[PDB]
């Protein structure tokens, strides 16, 4: 069932009229000086035995080459991102000689039946707080939050509460509420979410110490601390 | 539909405008405001071609190739002297107020305006007066903002509003004092604001993360990835 | 000057003390009878056909046929939401006809808008009126309220079964708002950038609905046609452009003013019989027929009839037929400089050639006015006039901007050549680099 | 009229003699900015064309150049015969003060040309250089 | 201004530099190295410099014992004067705001007109 | 620190009643705020965007596009003198010089007390009685430079 990944891209023996595909443009600069601090002898350029590309400009990057994997767009007289107009059969449509990547499976001849197990209406249990996931674009990815440029962009971790439940707890926005999940009494400042339904606590997934596995879980011991 | 460019017969798609009809065949027309995904608004007036309705027509008319449909039986000329002179004049008019900022610009060698300045063969400056300047806004950690380099091609407002659905980028100003940005300073809160670094033909909206550790396009080693 | 109802079908009902005419006084002197005949004895289609047979050209400045424009609305009955717009902006310099048309006879405009809304079956009408006309705005609101009270605006007008609502939209003072598509854009609360044509406003105009934009003088012309007939309107003057136009000379003349004259009256008659000629100690150098966006003409063109085709044959335009006289004391370079400053500071800023080439002409004329002109500026102005003609720019503001510049280049080239005193110097000597010297 | 314009060169008398000798369907004429009549000639008639140019009344007694060319990546080959490789022979007639460039088209697999050493003895090193740098074999 | 034009105009490729930016906003090379064992003294880097920063001075006595010592760094190319072009500054022409240079203070540039200005 | 009053909000809503789009009342909303406050401050843009529902960038573009929608503070009275072609033939430059000599400022600047804001404007539509000058709601025709000091004393 993973047999389609052979057709995702051609092998390392694929050549455009005998030559490989270039990873860097034809006017790449400083070949004989970018490593001269370490040693004045420029070594052999690395060889890519795995794929059809090469770590050099001795390769084919013409817009009319019979290939689908395009490292970058460049045409003579077209240096902008608008140089992609030369790499397509029609401008704005599909890529010339087909787009890369193939679907693993086709549509089945017949489908599934009706899923009968309907759920029950959400009744808020006292004490236990259902965790509502609040995904953010900057912060819910495992690796993107490690970027130092996202730390100046991601919002502060706020636990989101209904106005009714926050008034019941007596907490106002800005104050810290401590919650315990598996022996971790972690404090978060409170934001008020009118659109959130009563009986839930809004938590941002993928943050520091708040995993996406927390979605749908309960939360006992939600007190102001 | 069938069109005629400089006496050459081309089979085109008749539901399309003439600009990408010619761009599909590999025919070079300078253009700024048109984008394949956004559409045509006829703003930059750079895509002028001389249209003839008969096979024997001397005068013709300078029409917008992004605004004229590629119907069956249009005889357009791109490399005509009148059309080339008008396109060079439009490039010159865009170059009257442009700053002397190409070495210190993050899109040097990646600039659409550079390609269309060299494409029309304009290299002599007879404009001798002052150039208008604009202040800059702090658009957040991602987008570096330099409004002096703008040419008022309206691509940013079109994409950000009519395509991305964002509400904080707009067009303000006057006759020649046109500004493109926010009503104040602050982060662009759209989740698709990053495409402004490639939608903008000039170096107004640039990648600040790339601008931290900056190298030119020919210095880049690229790869296709997911 | 006396104005009978026959040869002055619009200006016969003003007051000698220059006061507005209200509903009782307007209705006393045969008012709202063309509207009565239109709403009671004629279908909308035959009203449109009557206006088309009358040969009523639009008095906005282009002279397009109003009946044919009304015939371009979609004939499908699924689009019952329709708009009629009255372009009361009149932001062109040298134009003052609309101010007199609505400050003293607002009910004439209201009646004409009623007739034109019934002809198009337009459910709503807006007067896109400029912000500076304040007394005109007060008179328009008073006239609308008075006509609404006495069964002429609102629901079931006269008992025919046609419902029409009229509004006054006061503009915020931009010259480009007078253009019909830009008028539609500013009516919808957006920036006043003009739209591409086609699609013309008659099919997809205001809020995507069928919408017809007309000048004030056309809507003031229509009720005389609907009351006194079509063949009577064709029997006012023996000219191809039928009707009466509000003409008049302005600018350093003896008696500047506004007079309703038939088409075909020569421009010397307006200067002499009405304006009285030049003032004391003044001579005549040039004139400009249709406001600021028209080519200058000379003394030899003074004995020329004031029609669209006659002025259009002699390298100019009729425009609004409100002529401006330029004397010999006025320097033409500074005059064209002021015209270009107005045309460049009032540009909408959408498209490249006007926006980034009109200030270049402004700066060149600033250098010529101070005598700091350099060799190659007049050729630059000529190529600028060539490349800012019709079809190059998105709208028609820039061809009208460059018409006086090319006319002053053509007729008064010796005044423009007198502003060049210093040699051409664009670069400066960089120490250490020998410059290139083209020959 | 500038000297750098693409001149197709049908006004050369040598083109007329070649049309009258080998017929109107034996070779193709290329319009270039070289200032040279460029004649694409079939491989079988290369020796016949060489002998014909050697035995003209004011003949081409000079083999100026002889070298190959890789046409596998040339995208703009409009007006040109289909070819993966090519070999050009640049010949000069001194008395005519004229010169011609004869190009023969070769496929990627059938890379053998008849030799030019017998007509011009200085073709030996040029054919060796063409074989060394392009892999084209000379029979 | 670390614009990398000399590195790409070099036919040998013996110039290596990386752009750095100070707190004001002006550009400079973080490092600038030339492999003089590779350079052919063709003068294309001086020809392609838009700021007239890199210059080939008339000095030839550059004999060395180890060719690793022939790799000159930024501390060895930067001199204490203007060189062959004495009175040219690129930032007096550029439209980028730097220290001591507000918008509109460049050559042939006007003061910035705000969009909120009352003048039509 | 901005907050729309009752009268401005009710007038804004009544202007929304006139059209089929709340966007179309943006120009009259800005004119209402300009009439009440003398000009349109920074918080008024966001308040109008809140009451109409359109983005604040659209309100900013509309406000900065039009000349008589003031985005900077003005004086007690705004003088708008015509500078177009017919008044240039009629000599508007004498009136401009008279106003510059009296108010001791430039066109576009305000006096230190905040009395008059002198501004050029386009054609006033009264070219047969040129030159003209439009103070806040009053137009003046057949102007002479000597009548400028007598004209400016009617606005304290
Ligand atoms: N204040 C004033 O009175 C001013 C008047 N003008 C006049 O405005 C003119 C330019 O007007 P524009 O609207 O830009 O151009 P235009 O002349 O093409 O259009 C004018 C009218 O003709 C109609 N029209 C023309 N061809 C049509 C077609 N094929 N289908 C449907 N409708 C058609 C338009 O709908 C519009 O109502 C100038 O020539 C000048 O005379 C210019 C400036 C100021
Ligand atoms: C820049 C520009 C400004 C215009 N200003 C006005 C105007 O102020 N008043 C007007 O009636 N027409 C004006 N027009 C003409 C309009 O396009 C159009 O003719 C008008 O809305 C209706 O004209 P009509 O009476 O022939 O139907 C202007 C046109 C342009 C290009
Ligand atoms: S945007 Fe383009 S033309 Fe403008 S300064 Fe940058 S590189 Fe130069
Ligand atoms: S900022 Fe860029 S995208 Fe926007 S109008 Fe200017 S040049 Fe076009
Ligand atoms: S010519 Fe272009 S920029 Fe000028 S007013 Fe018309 S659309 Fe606007
Ligand atoms: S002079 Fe040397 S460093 Fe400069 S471009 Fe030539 S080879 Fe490169
Ligand atoms: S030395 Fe000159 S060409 Fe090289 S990066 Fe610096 S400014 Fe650019
Ligand atoms: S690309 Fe056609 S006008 Fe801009
Ligand atoms: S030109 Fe001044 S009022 Fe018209
Ligand atoms: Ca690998």
């Amino acid at each position: 069932e993973l047999a389609g990944i052979k057709d995702a891209a051609p092998d390392a023996t694929f050549r455009i009229r005998g030559q490989k595909l270039a990873r860097e443009p034809h006017r790449y600069s400083g070949r004989t000086a970018m490593r001269a601090n370490i040693s004045v002898h420029e070594p052999r350029q690395p060889q890519d035995i795995d794929t059809m590309f090469t770590f050099s400009m001795e390769g084919n990057n013409q817009p009319t080459a019979h290939r689908s994997q395009v490292p970058f767009a460049w045409a003579p007289g077209w240096n902008s991102p608008q140089a992609w107009n030369k790499f397509q059969d029609e401008v704005g449509g599909k890529l010339r000689f087909g787009d890369p990547g193939v679907r693993l499976f086709e549509t089945s001849e017949n489908g599934l039946d009706y899923f009968t197990s309907v759920p029950a209406r959400f009744q808020p249990q006292d004490g236990k707080w259902r965790i509502a996931p609040y995904y953010h674009l900057f912060g819910s990815d495992e690796l993107s939050q490690r970027a130092p440029v996202f730390q100046s962009r991601m919002p502060q971790p706020y636990i989101k509460l209904n106005p009714a439940d926050a008034a019941k707890l007596g907490v106002n926005a800005g104050t810290r509420v401590s919650f315990s999940y598996d022996g971790n009494t972690v404090t978060l400042p409170v934001e008020i979410a009118e659109g959130l339904t009563a009986g839930q606590v809004g938590l941002p997934m993928g943050m520091s110490g708040i995993a996406p596995v927390l979605a749908g879980a309960h939360l006992e011991d939600l007190k102001e601390a | 539909a069938t069109i005629h460019v400089d006496g050459k017969e081309y089979e085109v798609n008749g539901a399309d405008n003439l600009l990408e009809a010619c761009l599909s065949l590999g025919l070079d027309i300078p253009y700024f405001c048109w984008h394949p995904a956004l559409g045509s608004v006829g703003a930059c007036r750079q895509c002028a071609v001389k249209q003839y309705q008969n096979a024997e027509d001397t005068r013709g008319r300078l029409v917008m190739s992004c605004m004229t449909p590629a119907s069956d039986g249009t005889f357009i000329s791109i490399d005509d002297e009148e059309a080339k002179q008008f396109r060079e004049s439009v490039v010159e008019w865009l170059m009257t107020n442009h700053p002397h900022d190409c070495p210190v610009c993050e899109e040097g060698g990646n600039c659409h305006l550079q390609d269309m300045t060299v494409m029309t063969g304009h290299s002599f400056r007879r404009y001798r007066f002052t150039k208008r300047t604009h202040r800059n806004q702090d658009l957040g950690p991602f987008i570096s903002h330099e409004m002096n380099r703008c040419i008022a091609c309206y691509r940013c407002v079109r994409y950000y509003k009519d395509y991305a659905g964002g509400t904080d980028l707009g067009v303000y100003g006057a006759h020649d004092n046109v500004y493109f940005g926010r009503p104040e300073d602050g982060t662009l809160e759209s989740e698709f604001s990053g495409n402004l670094v490639e939608i903008c033909p000039t170096g107004v909206f640039t990648d600040k993360t790339h601008s931290e550790r900056y190298n030119r396009k020919w210095d880049m080693q690229f790869a296709p990835s997911i | 000057i006396i104005r009978t109802p026959e040869t002055h079908p619009l200006t016969w009902r003003l007051r000698d003390d220059k006061q507005p005419v209200w509903l009782d006084e307007y209705r006393s002197k045969n008012g709202y009878e063309g509207a009565r005949k239109a709403l009671t004895g004629l279908s909308p289609d035959e009203i449109v056909n009557q206006v088309k047979d009358a040969g009523l050209k639009g008095r906005g400045g282009a002279g397009f046929s109003t009946g044919l424009k009304w015939s371009l609305m979609p004939k499908d009955e699924s689009m019952n939401i329709r708009y009629l717009l009255c372009n009361a902006d009149e932001m062109e310099p040298g134009t003052y006809k609309d101010r007199l048309l609505m400050e003293q006879l607002p009910h004439l405009l209201v009646e004409g808008m009623l007739i034109s809304a019934f002809a198009l079956k337009a459910y709503r009408g807006y007067i896109f009126l400029r912000g500076e006309y304040i007394e005109a705005a007060v008179n328009l609101r008073r006239a609308i309220a008075e006509a609404t009270e006495a069964g002429l605006l609102g629901k079931n007008i006269m008992g025919t079964g046609f419902d029409f609502e009229l509004f006054v939209h006061t503009g915020a003072g931009r010259y480009i708002c007078g253009e019909e598509t830009a008028l539609i854009n500013s009516l919808e609360g957006r920036r006043a950038n003009p739209r591409s044509k086609p699609p013309f406003p008659a099919t997809s105009g205001a809020w995507g609905k069928p919408t017809c934009v007309n000048n004030v003088e056309t809507l003031c012309n229509v009720p005389a046609i609907l009351a006194n007939g079509v063949e009577w309107y064709q029997n006012i003057s023996k000219s191809k452009d039928a009707g009466t136009k509000l003409m008049g000379f302005s600018g350093r003349v003896k008696n500047p003013g506004l007079w309703e004259l038939p088409f075909g009256t020569t421009a010397r008659e307006i200067l002499e019989d009405y304006a009285g000629g030049m003032r004391d100690g003044l001579k005549f150098k040039a004139w400009q027929p249709g406001g600021a966006g028209t080519d200058f003409l000379t003394e030899a063109h003074l004995d020329l009839p004031m029609e669209f085709e006659s002025i259009g044959k002699a390298g100019s335009r009729l425009g609004t037929a409100l002529a401006m006289a330029v004397d010999h004391e006025i320097n033409m370079v500074s005059l064209v400089r002021n015209l270009e400053e107005f045309f460049a500071r009032e540009s909408c800023g959408w498209c490249t050639p006007c926006r980034d080439g009109l200030p270049w002409s402004v700066k060149i004329l600033r250098a010529l006015e101070r005598g700091e002109g350099q060799p190659g500026d007049i050729e630059t102005l000529e190529q600028l006039c060539r490349f800012l003609g019709p079809g190059k720019t998105f709208c028609a503001h820039a061809p009208g901007a460059v018409e006086p510049l090319q006319s002053a280049i053509k007729y008064f080239r010796e005044e423009f050549e007198a502003g060049i005193k210093q040699p051409f110097s664009n670069t400066h000597l960089i120490n250490g680099i020998q410059p290139n010297l083209l020959k | 009229e500038p000297a750098w314009q693409t001149r197709d060169h049908l006004d050369d008398p040598v083109i007329g003699e070649l049309r009258n000798r080998f017929g109107p369907d034996a070779f193709t004429v290329q319009a270039t900015r070289t200032g040279v009549p460029v004649v694409w000639i079939k491989r079988e008639q290369l020796l016949e064309v060489g002998d014909f140019l050697k035995k003209l009344p004011k003949p081409y007694v000079m083999l100026f150049d002889l070298h190959g060319m890789d046409e596998r990546l040339r995208t703009h080959r409009e007006g040109l015969p289909a070819a993966d490789f090519s070999v050009f022979y640049h010949l000069i007639s001194i008395d005519r003060n004229r010169d011609i460039m004869l190009k023969v088209a070769l496929a990627e697999n059938d890379l053998h040309v008849p030799t030019f050493t017998k007509l011009f003895p200085n073709a030996n090193w040029y054919e060796r250089e063409t074989w060394d740098l392009f892999g084209i074999t000379f029979d | 201004v670390a614009c990398n034009l000399c590195a790409v105009a070099c036919p040998v490729g013996c110039i290596s530099l990386q752009k750095a930016e100070t707190k004001d906003g002006r550009w400079y090379p973080e490092f600038f190295r030339i492999n003089f064992s590779r350079c052919i003294f063709c003068g294309l880097c001086e020809e392609a410099c838009p700021t007239t920063a890199i210059q080939l001075t008339p000095d030839f006595e550059m004999g060395e014992y180890k060719r690793q010592d022939l790799v000159y760094e930024k501390e060895d190319l930067l001199i204490s004067g203007p060189g062959k072009y004495p009175e040219y500054n690129f930032y007096r022409m550029a439209g980028m705001a730097i220290d001591g240079k507000d918008k509109g203070e460049a050559e042939n540039e006007a003061k910035p007109i705000d969009v909120k200005s009352l003048l039509p | 620190a901005f907050e729309l009053s009752a009268a401005e909000r009710e007038a804004i809503e009544h202007e929304m009643h006139h059209y089929e789009d709340p966007r179309a009342a943006s120009i009259e909303a800005l004119k209402i705020v300009q009439k009440q406050r003398g000009w349109v401050p920074d918080g008024a843009i966001h308040a109008i965007a809140d009451v109409l529902g359109i983005p604040a960038s659209d309100v900013e573009g509309v406000a900065t596009f039009y000349s008589q929608i003031f985005r900077q503070p003005v004086g007690r009275h705004v003088i708008r003198y015509c500078d177009s072609v017919v008044c240039h033939i009629n000599g508007y430059q004498g009136i401009q010089a008279a106003l510059e000599k009296k108010l001791n400022i430039k066109p576009g600047q305000t006096t230190f007390d905040g009395r008059f804001t002198l501004l050029p404007t386009c054609c006033l539509g009264n070219c047969d009685k040129g030159p003209n000058m439009m103070i806040d709601e009053d137009t003046h025709a057949h102007l002479t430079p000597e009548a400028i000091p007598e004209l400016l004393e009617r606005y304290k």
